[PDB]
């Protein structure tokens, strides 16, 4: 019956910054509001109880405040390990969540490329993998070229979640062709454009 | 400390009854200040409380789930279970068991009912689908000059064409953790998942150290050990 | 020459301090002033015709709950007084005057002024049995409580007894409580809890207290009576003026026969009617 609105949905802040997250209830809820912190791959952690009471294992830089309809969660001095999604909760309803990314110096990716294995090729498919390691920000553009032909519609990528200590990302991009298509062409290359790169970087190999 | 751990199938066909069990270690499941709850999480909903249960027979359920939810307990086993009838693809989620309670505390001049969830399990993925399980193929991502930028070399495993999620990948039986990046799985057009797990190692160690990736896909009862060697 | 209107429609927005004696709770609920929260020490032994409770009020002591909150709140509100009479109970064999860091008074660990946290003495907590006779001609109200430790270790270190039991009796009634050991969320870094209870002792009756541990003991009694005082929740300021009738929205004139400001009134008031 009561619905809560968490603002913002996401934000980025630097180490040492003060960040505040807001949860607002459609009706007054007194002080009956709790906060949780969910780091990647983990379950939520009980952060704050009854609007302002820190729970066990919660660093002092966390605090909460509010009454009635407007509640805030504050991190006084942001740290890299605070990268998480934060949730408000009143009785049986949770807020939508706020994802918090750590802002950081620009870091160019190191790029590696892997040809398809001979075992995979024998079974009829060729997967070429490009690896972009330890970069920031997470915006990156991986382009595949086969004999200097721009590919599209035959690649997929996934990004790791932000590293909780150096605040970098890693990206893997896979290009899949049939064995027949793979051995009809020679040059396989990934072209990587990123803010840390003054020019697009290309990694290639030549057989197939 | 007290710890919770979910157990149950990872793949359930639609219209079946989803069931998961939570086992509680180090704590008295029998104490009527605590309730025992289940919460699920989907990208596109976030966290959704499903229900809780007191061993005294009292229980409370999310009305959005049209009474499809039942939570029951057995103290002979320090366990409580979720049962969710007539599942569809919309019930695909990560499911958490949790301990919590209800307090009637006065503050802001008025007594109000407060709920909380102070202890959570690790969570379990449940995929509701009609497709059948299948184990992955594991192909080497062999280190080469094209994966050696400086004094550092990258190698890994490509874990391809499995269903459903998840797979767990370790390196050298868990003795190798620094530098490992196991990427989230992508779902390809065939309806099967694929992921890669890579690790950056000193290029000097390539001739001396052996590198085994250990892939476990429990839904299909498949374990694969694959050694990655230089090309 | 105004046309007849029998319904009082508006309030002055404030509650007049005359003729009724108004006690503004400010930051303190009546219960917190009753128990003796340190921020509420200025309320000791005060009297009132109308106690006014504020939305901003808050607790700043040991986290507690009151199972029959409304009845205790109404008992004190109608007596119109917080006058406390100390009594010397014989607490032989236990340590008195327990304090906590969640309840600071004058920059020191403290506790509710009207309650007595009893703990073991040399790791012995004897079976206490004390009596208080009530020789007066008015009813006595005794406030006591039960402490719920967070673990068995906590229970042992505090009371040298794994299973505390409390019974408070008179010739007319019997109340038995069992502590519930377990973890609660930290309130002001305290994961334990106290439950507050009350007992009425009629003239000629005796208070009997049995405890083997976990008793938050009374220090005395309050005089109780079903008088004409009351309590009201309101955020309207207390102003200097005279008005016989009081509503949560502020004081009201009592010349019109009817009223549509608020169902809740105090004093000589027009009869409420809806919009
Ligand atoms: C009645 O209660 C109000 C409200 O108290 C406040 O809210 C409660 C819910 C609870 O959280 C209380 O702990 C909390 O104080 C009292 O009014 C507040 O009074 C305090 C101080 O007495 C003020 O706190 C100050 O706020 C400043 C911003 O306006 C801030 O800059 C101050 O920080 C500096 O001072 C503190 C010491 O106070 C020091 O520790 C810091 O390090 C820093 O130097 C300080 O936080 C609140 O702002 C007040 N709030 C309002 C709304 O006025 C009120 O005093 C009380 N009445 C009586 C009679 O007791
Ligand atoms: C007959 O009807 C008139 C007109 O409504 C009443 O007079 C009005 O009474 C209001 C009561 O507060 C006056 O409001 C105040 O006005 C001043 C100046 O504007 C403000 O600064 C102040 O904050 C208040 O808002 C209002 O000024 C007054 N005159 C108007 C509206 O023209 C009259 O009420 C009688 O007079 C008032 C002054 C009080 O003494 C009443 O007790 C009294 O009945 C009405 N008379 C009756 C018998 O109903
Ligand atoms: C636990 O705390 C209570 C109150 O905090 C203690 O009771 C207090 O005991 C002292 C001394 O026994 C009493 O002092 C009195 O002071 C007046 C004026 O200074 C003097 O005229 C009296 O002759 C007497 O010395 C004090 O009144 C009394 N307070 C109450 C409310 O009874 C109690 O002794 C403490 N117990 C322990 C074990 O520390
Ligand atoms: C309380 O103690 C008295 C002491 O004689 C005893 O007679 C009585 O039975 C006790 N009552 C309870 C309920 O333990």
């Amino acid at each position: 019956d009561i619905q809560m609105t968490q603002t913002p949905s996401s934000l980025s802040a630097s180490v040492g910054d003060r960040v505040t997250i807001t949860c607002r209830a459609s009706q007054s809820i007194g002080a009956s509001l709790n906060w949780y912190q969910q780091k990647p791959g983990e379950a939520p952690k009980f952060l704050i109880y009854a609007a302002s009471n820190l729970q066990s294992g919660v660093p002092s830089r966390f605090s909460g405040s509010g009454s009635g309809t407007d509640f805030t969660l504050t991190i006084s001095s942001l740290q890299p390990e605070d990268f998480a999604t934060y949730y408000c909760q009143q009785q049986g309803t949770f807020g939508q969540g706020t994802k918090l990314e750590i802002k950081r110096t620009v870091a160019a990716p190191s790029v590696f490329i892997f040809p398809p294995s001979d075992e995979q090729l024998k079974s009829g498919t060729a997967s070429v993998v490009c690896l972009l390691n330890n970069f920031y920000p997470r915006e990156a553009k991986v382009q595949w070229k086969v004999d200097n032909a721009l590919q599209s519609g035959n690649s997929q990528e996934s990004v790791t979640e932000q590293d909780s200590k150096d605040s970098t990302y890693s990206l893997s991009s896979t290009l899949t062709l049939s064995k027949a298509d793979y051995e009809k062409h020679k040059v396989y290359a990934c072209e990587v454009t990123h803010q840390g790169l003054s020019s697009p970087v290309t990694k290639s190999f030549n057989r197939g | 400390q007290v710890q919770l751990q979910e157990s149950g199938p990872g793949l359930v066909k639609p219209s079946e009854t989803l069931s998961l069990t939570c086992t509680v270690s180090g704590g008295s499941v029998s104490s009527n200040i605590y309730y025992w709850s289940w919460i699920r999480q989907t990208p596109g909903k976030g966290l959704e409380w499903l229900g809780y249960f007191y061993h005294s027979g009292s229980s409370n359920y999310n009305p959005s789930l049209k009474s499809r939810v039942t939570i029951s307990g057995d103290m002979s086993k320090n366990q409580f279970s979720l049962k969710l009838k007539s599942v569809t693809a919309a019930d695909t989620a990560i499911y958490y068991c949790a301990r919590g309670g209800v307090e009637n505390l006065m503050l802001v001049a008025v007594i109000q009912e407060m709920w909380y969830f102070d202890l959570w399990g690790r969570g379990t993925l449940v995929t509701v689908s009609g497709a059948s399980t299948k184990g992955p193929s594991v192909f080497p991502l062999a280190p080469s000059s094209k994966s050696t930028s400086g004094g550092t070399a990258a190698l890994g495993c490509l874990v391809k064409d499995y269903f459903p999620e998840p797979v767990t990948v370790s390196w050298n039986s868990g003795a190798l953790t620094s530098g490992v990046h196991t990427f989230p799985a992508v779902l390809q057009s065939s309806g099967l998942y694929s992921l890669s797990s890579v690790v950056t190692v000193p290029s000097s160690s390539l001739g001396t150290q052996t590198y085994i990736c250990n892939v476990n896909h429990k839904p299909s009862n498949t374990k694969v050990d694959k050694r990655v060697e230089p090309k | 020459t105004n046309a007849t209107e029998l319904v009082q429609n508006s309030s002055i927005g404030e509650i007049c301090d005359s003729p009724h004696q108004i006690l503004d709770g400010e930051n303190c609920t009546l219960i917190d002033a009753l128990l003796g929260d340190p921020q509420c020490d200025g309320f000791q032994n005060k009297k009132w015709d109308l106690f006014v409770e504020r939305s901003k009020a808050y607790s700043n002591c040991y986290p507690y709950d009151v199972p029959d909150y409304a009845s205790l709140r109404s008992l004190v509100a109608s007596s119109g007084t917080l006058e406390f009479n100390n009594e010397s109970f014989n607490w032989n064999g236990v340590t008195q005057n327990g304090t906590s860091s969640a309840c600071i008074r004058r920059s020191n660990n403290s506790f509710f002024s009207r309650l007595n946290w009893l703990t073991h003495l040399n790791f012995k907590y004897p079976a206490l049995n004390v009596t208080m006779p009530n020789n007066e001609q008015f009813d006595k109200l005794y406030i006591w409580g039960v402490h719920h430790p967070v673990t068995d270790k906590d229970q042992i270190f505090l009371y040298a007894q794994p299973s505390g039991r409390i019974t408070v009796s008179t010739k007319r009634s019997q109340q038995a409580v069992i502590p519930n050991i377990g973890f609660r969320p930290r309130i002001r870094n305290i994961p334990s809890r106290i439950s507050i209870y009350w007992t009425i002792v009629k003239p000629g009756d005796i208070l009997l207290i049995n405890s083997t541990g976990n008793l938050i003991a009374p220090r005395g009694y309050f005089k109780i009576r079903s008088g004409k005082s009351s309590i009201m929740r309101s955020d309207a300021p207390i102003g200097k003026c005279k008005s016989e009738c009081i509503t949560p929205n502020g004081s009201i004139p009592n010349d019109k026969p009817f009223q549509n400001v608020n169902r809740i009134t105090y004093g000589a008031c027009p009869r409420y009617v809806k919009q």
